[PDB]
RNA sequence: AGCUUGACUGCGAGCGUGACGGCGCGAGCAGGUGCGAAAGCAGGUCAUAGUGAUCCGGUGGUUCUGAAUGGAAGGGCCAUC
RNA sequence: UUGAGCCUUGAUGGAAGUGUGGACGCCAGUCUGCAUGGCUUUAAUGUUUGAUGUUCUAACGUUGACCCGUAAUCCGGGUUGCGGACAGUGUCUGGUGGGUAGUUUGACUGGGGCGGUC
RNA sequence: GUUUAUUAAAAACACAGCACUGUGCAAACACGAAAGUGGACGUAUACGGUGUGACGCCUGCCCGGUGCCGGAAGGUUAAU
RNA sequence: UUUUGUAUAAUGGGUCAGCGACUUAUAUUCUGUAGCAAGGUUAACCGAAUAGGGGAGCCGAAGGGAAACCGAGUCUUAACUGGGCGUUAAGUUGCAGGGUAUAGACCCGAAACCCGGUGAUCUAGCCAUGGGCAGGUUGAAGGUUGGGUAACACUAACUGGAGGACCGAACCGACUAAUGUUGAAAAAUUAGCGGAUGACUUGUGGCUGGGGGUGAAAGGCCAAUCAAACCGGGAGAUAGCU
RNA sequence: AGGGUGACAGCCCCGUACACAAAAAUGCACAUGCUGUGAGCUCGAUGAGUAGGGCGGGACACGUGGUAUCCUGUCUGAAUA
RNA sequence: UAAGGUGAUAUGAACCGUUAUAACCGGCGAUUUCCGAAUGGGGAAACCCAGUGUGUUUCGACACACUAUCAUUAACUGAAUCCAUAGGUUAAUGAGGCGAACCGGGGGAACUGAAACAUCUAAGUACCCCGAGGAAAAGAAAUCAACCGAGAUUCCCCCAG
């Protein structure tokens, strides 16, 4: 009796792995009670398969964006830029929308502060390359154009 | 009749042998059961009456697959 | 008393005695041996009791056998329990 | 909890001073850690493997109660309570077993038995 | 009171009484491969087995043997 | 007939007639006989059917050795002066017969063992539902009233109607004697006898089945039988006996 | 061939050898119809609680034997031309 | 098919026939009480008693048909549970019982032989039980052989006591 499993299950349990059982635990818990299957061979494909057509199917269909950034490689038009101050140094913030003024019309318009640097957000020159929030893995890159007038 | 519904094991005779070698009619006789078996398929208990080894067999062959004989040999189950 | 292993191995003309199974005696032959200078004597004990058939099984030996073939198991044969 | 193996982080194979439990410590050591201050002899885990013990429920028992099939002291399904890997049963196995069964239990002999003998 | 209907009616069996012993109930026990059933629609003031045999006065010693009961050490010991 | 021996007072037979016991099959060997002869002969089957075909095969012409092997020799043993068994006599197939083997094996006969059935119309026990007990005695508890006690106790009449109680018919039994004993009767008749309101007696119907029942226990009863019923089967059990 | 008829019949009778026969119901053959039914080629697939094993038995002429082969009550359990 | 007939003991009677409906024989039909598998219920076989449909110049009642069980299927219903299962009724098909041997299977003795007896024998016999056919069963090699080869099963003669 060695069985795959279906939910999670104390000693052994793993959402599929291949676990080899006492034939009562399964004949009169396990199964029966949707937690497990004959590991019928049919099987060990059928609970197999997908551990291909998934774990590296769908880990793979992720990647169809590569940094997101493709075509972005060279920087975007400067339309404004993200504000100044202090008659020479810093002095302004972001409000909760106002990063994409600069990069304002190039991919596509969204407004949410998704912050990254937990900073004080460091006062000087302007142009900068950090990465913000583009997805759980990769980033971006783009600088910041000032306004003189 | 201690027969067992899935593999037909009836009883049977043999002899005894002593150390004389003396010969005894005897039974040996299956080591039934009867289980009540979870379906799904039919969402009940269906209470066969089994052997172990019986239990073995739709340990493998699956239950769906053992009701499915029975069934198709006229037994009721 | 000295020296010794003939309480030897293979055989055995020819007799005894038994319904039988069997048991007994036996010179002589071959090989090899002890004793004796030699002739010679020794195949246990002055003789006659001191015993258990067969089967099954054990041990040693021996290619005799060995179920397609080579081996092996088992079997035989000799010895012995 | 516990006998034994493997994996490991502490024992055999960013200085000096103002400070601490355990110890085969060659017989009087120094240690093993505890604070700080400009492949083989040792302890705990993750564990793998057997033993013991608690409990669990979900096989299994129910000759408690209820529901329905059903105007039914059977049976079946269902609910519930109690018990519960025990009990019981299959195979195997040691013991017991005139309860039952098949038999054996000699011959000679001044009849037979006893004695005696083979 | 019972008994050898048909050679034995008795001092034999039974008996009320006494004792021992088993049995917590799905009882022990008994019929039965089993299901089912008696025991009992009873529950230890009950049910079974065994012996003794109204009642009076009593019922001593022996546990070596045999039988039965109990025993969580060791020895020996089966399948595995 | 059986016996050392039977007129034997040891067995069997009243007599007649009819029946009544060494067979049959297959093997096997021997004698007789016939055929063929170092050979003889086919079986199943085919079939032109008692022919013919069919030579599969069997026996014989070679034995010795456990055997491999050798071979008119061979085995024993290292080898035999030798010794054992062989080489020097014809077979084989029918047919009749004499033995034997396997079958009931010359015939008749057990007491029994086993299987499957039929039996509680007799009888044992039990279950349900019905029935029966003339007549006569004895007079338990309890109750009432007197007497009595301080009150109970006690006590006397009466009342009451207990009992595996007494006597005795029916009914149930069965202790003694006689008769019977080719009976009136395969268990009785006659005169006596025990029980007779009880653990009584009886009708009808029911249940218990053979290693089983039932048993106030005798090994009693279970259809004129019981230390294991009857019927059919195994079955022609077996019979060193008559 | 046989039987009968007043005793023993080829020629007296019924038969016998031989040659014939069915309106109906059926048997079996064929030739056809009906319902079916599947045919041939190519490419595949190739019988798991099974084989095997422990234990207890039973079958094989074989009585556990040195014992192959087969069946399985019980417990287990492969390979995949 | 026919010139004779109405079976027998067994006559007699009353009849029927003789050229085709006397009788006799054969094919196919009709009728076929009751009991009996017995099947509407019951039951001490040949008897008792029903329910539902029918049916009458006298539509009381009394005669005729259907109503067992089980299995497969179908329709309609339909619990604890709301679905669904179980259950319930109806209908169509089928089965039942009997009977020689032979056959396959499930169980399976003893006497007796061994001059006793237990392994062994008798013997997978007798017998009980289930099932089936004109036959049954078996059957197209995970078979033999033996370095050549054979080619399912069944039966017979040998091999060989
Ligand atoms: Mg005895
Ligand atoms: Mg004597
Ligand atoms: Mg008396
Ligand atoms: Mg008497
Ligand atoms: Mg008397
Ligand atoms: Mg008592
Ligand atoms: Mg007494
Ligand atoms: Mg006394
Ligand atoms: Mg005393
Ligand atoms: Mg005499
Ligand atoms: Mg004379
Ligand atoms: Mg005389
Ligand atoms: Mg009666
Ligand atoms: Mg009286
Ligand atoms: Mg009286
Ligand atoms: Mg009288
Ligand atoms: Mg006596
Ligand atoms: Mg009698
Ligand atoms: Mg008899
Ligand atoms: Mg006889
Ligand atoms: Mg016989
Ligand atoms: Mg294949
Ligand atoms: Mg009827
Ligand atoms: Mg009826
Ligand atoms: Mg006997
Ligand atoms: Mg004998
Ligand atoms: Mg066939
Ligand atoms: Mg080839």
């Amino acid at each position: 009796m060695q069985v795959i499993l279906l939910d999670k299950v104390a000693n052994l349990g793993s959402l599929g792995d291949q676990v080899n059982v006492k034939a009562g635990y399964a004949r009169n818990f396990l199964v029966p009670q949707g937690k497990a299957v004959p590991a019928t061979k049919k099987n060990i494909e059928f609970f197999e398969a997908r551990r291909a057509e998934l774990e590296a199917k769908l880990a793979e269909v992720l990647a169809a964006a590569n940094a997101r950034a493709e075509k972005i490689n060279a920087l975007e038009t400067v339309t404004i830029a993200s504000k100044a101050g202090d008659e020479g140094k810093l002095f302004g913030s972001i409000g909760t929308r106002d990063i994409a003024d600069a990069v304002t019309a190039a991919g596509v318009e969204v407004a949410k502060s998704e912050v990254r640097l937990p900073n004080g957000v460091l006062r000087t020159t302007g142009e900068h390359e950090v990465s913000f929030q583009v997805h759980s893995e990769v980033f971006a890159k783009v600088i910041v154009n000032v306004v003189a007038e | 009749s201690r027969v067992c519904q899935v593999t037909g094991k009836r009883p049977v005779t043999g002899n005894n042998r002593s150390h004389a070698l003396n010969a005894t009619k005897r039974r040996f006789l299956p080591n039934l059961h009867s289980h009540r078996f979870w379906v799904e398929s039919e969402k009940r208990f269906v209470t066969l009456r089994v052997s172990a080894k019986g239990m073995r067999v739709i340990d493998k062959k699956g239950i769906d697959t053992v009701l499915a004989e029975l069934r198709a040999r006229g037994e009721k189950y």
